[PDB]
């Protein structure tokens, strides 16, 4: 309740504490990639970059709210997790 | 077996007027002997560990029941053909039932296959099955890359070998790309390295960097294990990043090597059209680009050439329909380069290459749909571009056909 | 970790400037969000604020505060310094909720939910132009949600409007291979437009907007 989004919590007043085939959607069949062709233009750790595991792997699609009244699942308040993989954060 | 087949056999032998109970008596006796042998030929199939029931199983099942695996002929004296089989009769239902006796002599005999050899490999290394080709295949925690450090080292070695500092290193790395089974789950990083490379490698037209990347694309394609059409979207522009595109380097000389690179690109494009094909997405999209590259006024001449090559290597019918109503424009372009006035750009080299390629395609199309009559001056109705030399190319094609 | 008082005060002033007291402070707050260099360490707070505020539309169907939150997202995208790759999984379903939800209005007939539709559709076309990678599969997932919301019957004319708006802001080849097969659906639409018997319902303004 007191973390980021406390303003929303206070405003609410809550106080505890065949065209669907996979290929159709591959972006080779949905992108004018012919515009890209350039005509007459004018280890110890890893040599591989670390990506957001949640974006790469998680089903964030399950946080989309398709119908407000029929929310198929019950959503819960989210705690701040301060990922330390990201640089530019002191801790 | 049906009884109406047993009366046909009886009356075609001299035994006429057989009763139905006489005829039913024949078809339960012989249907038992077929069932007795096929149950007995399944013993040789299960002892062969082949689960196939080959043609030789019935030859041993017959010999086991003291009947000659003699097929189509029966020797009452038994001595020239004892229980040794003759391999059956190669006969069909849809056969011709009459052949010429010199047709069987003049056909080439099939190749005797390789003899049996003993190779060893590993099914399991201390419990784990290897992925060799002889096998079927609050702070959040600090995440790990999805590649192992062998995989990043491997990827680093293969990419630093594929930029072609040494040729034997390239060739192995290309074969390693062409047959590594575990090269999936590294394929995004290879596709991104190709795509990104061509785009910052056409900023300065570095031919080798491009010829090596196109060979890397060709080595990526013929690998049978990996699934490529998730990555073809990024790849189509990267492979074609310098086909028609002009050269920021010395365009006139290495114009030979880059034209060869363009030919390789056409071949990979034709392979892509043959595969990854769904309705009206890939082949028609690159065909439309190529045609609007062709129907362009004041066309880049290094480009009047790459797009021409791309359109040309698309197969049999494509030049039969797309290379017909345009000969006059090609001739007019050639005439302008010939006029001059000065060689400001490699325009003349581009024109000669385009005309030679178009003339070879036109010969093969002509040889394909029409007889070789009036090969002297009838081509003057098509502006007289290749004429008698085109006729000579058609004659060489006819000689190759005769050799075949 | 622990917001310092400086950036705690900056977060408070910037979020309360985009709630609707006046327009000029809102424009200066959005021009702050779009053009400051050091707003990282306050990006997760802004993403949480935006996603929870779009969720709070279900308790109060406020069109105006949703337009303000979509202009907050559009200002967050124009910042060159901050990279929204780690937080795009929160902003995608918020803009999606502004597109394909059915009641975007308090008074359905007079409120132009229609503009928060094409504005958020342009926003999601930008968010899947800048961020779609073959590891992400952002654009293919977004097209699949729009497509199975459009092809499936029983969907209201507002959510079909949102689906068609997003699919048509994605580009030309998408409307070639998604919109053009179901052009016969226009007949099913004109079933309820040219021909009655009920006329005074809201299913006519939404239908000819879709048309």
């Amino acid at each position: 309740r007191y973390g980021p989004a406390r303003l929303w919590y206070d405003m609410l007043g809550v106080p505890e504490d065949d065209l669907l085939a996979d290929e159709n959607f591959l972006m080779v069949t949905q992108l004018h990639w012919e515009d890209d062709i350039i005509w007459d233009g004018e280890p110890w750790y890893s040599i591989f970059p670390i990506d957001n595991e949640d974006l790469v792997y998680g089903r964030w699609e399950d946080n989309i709210i398709w119908d407000a009244q029929a929310m198929p699942r019950l959503l819960e308040p989210p705690v701040l997790t301060l990922d330390p993989n990201d640089e530019n954060l002191i801790l | 077996l049906p009884s109406e087949s047993m009366k046909v056999v009886a009356e075609s032998m001299g035994i006429a007027q057989i009763q139905e109970e006489t005829c039913q008596l024949l078809t339960d006796e012989v249907s038992y002997r077929i069932k007795e042998i096929a149950q007995d030929a399944l013993k040789f199939m299960h002892m062969g560990k082949r689960q196939k029931l080959t043609t030789s199983d019935i030859d041993y099942a017959l010999k086991l029941k003291n009947v000659e695996p003699l097929y189509g002929f029966h020797a009452q004296e038994f001595i020239p053909f004892r229980f040794a089989s003759g391999g059956g009769r190669e006969l069909y239902f849809y056969e011709e039932k009459e052949v010429d006796l010199s047709d069987i002599i003049n056909t080439p005999l099939p190749r005797v296959p390789l003899d049996v050899c003993l190779k060893a490999h590993w099914l399991s290394i201390e419990g784990c099955q290897p992925a060799i080709p002889e096998n079927p295949p609050r702070l959040k925690p600090r995440s790990i890359h999805e590649l192992s450090v062998e995989q990043q080292l491997y990827y680093k070695e293969i990419t630093e070998a594929c930029v072609g500092s040494c040729e034997a290193k390239r060739a192995e790395a290309l074969q390693s790309i062409a047959t590594d089974p575990g090269l999936y789950q590294m394929l995004p990083r290879f596709s991104t390295f190709i795509s990104e490379g061509v785009r910052v490698n056409v900023v300065q037209n570095n031919l080798a960097l491009l010829i090596y990347l196109m060979r890397m694309v060709k080595a990526l394609m013929d690998n049978p294990t990996l699934y490529l059409e998730k990555y073809v979207h990024e790849l189509i522009p990267a492979v074609m990043t310098c086909i028609v595109s002009r050269q920021l380097c010395l365009r006139p000389d290495v114009d030979n090597h880059w034209a060869l690179r363009d030919f390789a690109a056409r071949l990979v494009a034709q392979i892509c059209k043959h595969f990854s094909t769904t309705t009206n997405n890939i082949q028609s999209r690159i065909t439309k680009t190529f045609t609007k590259s062709w129907v362009d006024e004041k066309t880049p001449w290094t480009t009047r050439y790459g797009s021409i090559a791309g359109l040309a290597e698309l197969g049999h019918d494509v030049i039969k329909t797309l290379i017909l109503p345009r000969l006059q424009q090609e001739g007019e372009r050639i005439r302008s380069v010939l006029d001059g006035p000065v060689l400001s750009n490699i325009d003349r080299i581009g024109a000669d290459h385009v005309q030679s390629l178009l003339l070879k395609h036109c010969a093969p199309v002509l040889a394909k749909l029409r007889p070789p009559p009036d090969n002297q001056d009838a081509y003057r109705a098509e502006f007289g571009s290749l004429g008698p030399l085109l006729c000579s190319q058609v004659v060489k094609a006819r000689a190759q056909a005769a050799l075949q």
